[PDB]
């Protein structure tokens, strides 16, 4: 997260953070269930074999909410593509169920007609990470979030030197330095209403980080709803 | 505005119009209250609450 503010205990307890075989978090993610974590798809080759973390704010000391899981079945958007990062959303079984506690909790799922009405339609949403502080920069070892407005969809286009799909939204500022980046990606997207947090979007993409005229690029979760909501049956 | 279009139809959570009245409904780990509006949690940790306790 380029800018923002970093998450106070309990600020952000669906954040998940998926870690290699070295130990080292390489893409975030976004607790749906005890047995259930959202991420994106283009994180599931940056590595050879991973695990999921839960309850972490400081990745250079250790802390009393951290948990480690298993992933039992990665199911990956058949469609995702690589040259457009469309379809770009997983769902991650864990096998074991996750405990709920300070600094761990899930992000609830809307409904997909009053996700389009209500929560997309408000002024910002809010995006957490232990990515990039800057577009060269290295990796936070704090949990960061920031308060993201939502992008007119026409601007957003007209904005990007790649294709922006149905499966996609924009959030973020036109020239204010403030930003996703890599290594957050495949994490929370969440919008407020009534002091309850859903999940919107997924950490996906952008033109590096922070630029003028640019903005974030995030997997639509509200076009995916059925779809996820499937994934949670097997 | 019209019902959910109005204040959410004084739903906490999911609003949709059905039968002209509004229908109030709430995510995993709530449940309806008495009211028909308001969402409550069915344990500790619910969906989408900042864990400041
Ligand atoms: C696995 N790591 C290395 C990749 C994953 C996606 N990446 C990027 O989008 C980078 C850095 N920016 C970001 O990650 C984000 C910025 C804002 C949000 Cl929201 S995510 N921006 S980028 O400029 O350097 C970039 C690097 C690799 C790939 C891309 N993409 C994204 C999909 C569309 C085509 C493409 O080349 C790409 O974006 C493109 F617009 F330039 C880094
Ligand atoms: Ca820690």
């Amino acid at each position: 997260i380029v800018g923002g503010q970093e998450c106070k205990d309990g600020e952000c307890p669906w954040q998940a953070l998926l870690i290699n075989e070295e130990n080292e978090g390489f893409c975030g993610g976004t607790i749906l269930s005890e047995f259930y974590i959202l991420t994106a798809a283009h994180c599931l080759y940056q590595a050879k074999r991973f695990k999921v973390r839960v309850g972490d704010r400081n990745t250079e000391q250790e802390e009393g909410g951290e948990a480690v899981h298993e992933v039992e079945v990665v199911i990956k958007h058949n469609r995702f593509t690589k040259e457009t990062y469309d379809f770009d959303i997983a769902v991650l079984r864990l096998k074991t169920p996750i405990t709920f506690r300070m600094n761990v909790a899930p992000a609830c799922l809307p409904e997909r007609d009053w996700a389009e009405s209500t929560l997309m339609t408000q002024k910002t949403g809010i995006v957490s990470g232990f990515g990039r502080t800057h577009e060269k920069g290295r990796q936070s070892t704090r949990l960061k979030m920031l308060e993201v407005p939502y992008v007119d969809r026409n601007s957003c286009k007209l904005s990007s030197s790649f294709i922006i799909t149905q499966n996609m939204f924009c959030a973020g500022y036109d020239t204010k330095q403030e930003d996703a980046c890599q290594g957050d990606s495949g994490g929370p997207h969440v919008t407020r209403f009534k002091d309850t947090y859903f999940v919107t979007g997924i950490v996906s993409w952008g033109e590096g980080c922070a630029r003028k005229g640019k903005y974030g690029i995030y997997t639509k979760v509200t076009a995916f709803l059925k779809w996820i909501d499937r994934s949670m049956k097997t | 505005r019209k019902l959910c279009s109005l204040d959410n139809g004084d739903c906490d959570q999911f609003c949709h119009e059905e039968q002209n009245s509004v229908v109030c409904s709430c995510a995993r780990g709530y449940t309806l209250a008495d009211n028909g509006k308001a969402c409550i949690p069915t344990g500790p940790y619910p969906c989408g609450k900042q864990t400041l306790e």
